[PDB]
């Protein structure tokens, strides 16, 4: 689709069989999901935001479906206020910003 | 909150 | 233009004759720039996201040119780590997300 920015660009994503709401976010380098359990190996990382830094767990090569499109890539999990699809996954599903 | 800027590790 | 997301979508802005570099951020409701003296009355505001909240000064009716497009609106000024164009102004320049 083409998505207006008059409202937040929220989409439904599916990960590990769960449905979540996530924000398509060109201002995020990575995809960051609210605290949740994922299988497999992970590494701790610190990420920065508008207000400071948070601790996250980095999981690699995780399948996710984003508003119809299969992607497989890295997911950070931690105390984000909203689920965020960042540029790493936006590029995988073919998303551009157009004006 | 309304500003979800995020910088990689 | 059609902006791909392989790298951060950083653009030149012009505001009161000053050239700055800013990030096109579909995950920001509002535009927030690094401290700058702007003309006119301002009100204190708190904006939040990953890492918590920061205090800013809200100015209104501020003209700003983003990649050749003219806008006018609310600009917040504060200790953001990076200059951020949010949806308020991305809409004015006609921006959509496309995939």
């Amino acid at each position: 689709p083409q998505i207006t920015l008059w409202k937040r660009p929220l989409v439904t994503i599916r990960i590990g069989g769960q449905l979540k709401e996530a924000l398509l976010n060109t201002g995020a380098d990575n995809t960051v999901l609210e605290e949740m359990n994922l299988p497999g190996k992970w590494k701790p990382k610190m990420i920065g935001g508008i207000g400071g830094f948070i601790k996250v767990r980095q999981y690699d090569q995780i399948p996710i479906e984003i508003c119809g499109h299969k992607a497989i890539g890295t997911v950070l999990v931690g105390p984000t206020p909203v689920n965020i699809i960042g540029r790493d996954l936006l590029t995988q599903i073919g998303c551009t910003l157009n004006f | 909150p309304g500003n979800f800027f995020q910088n990689r590790p």
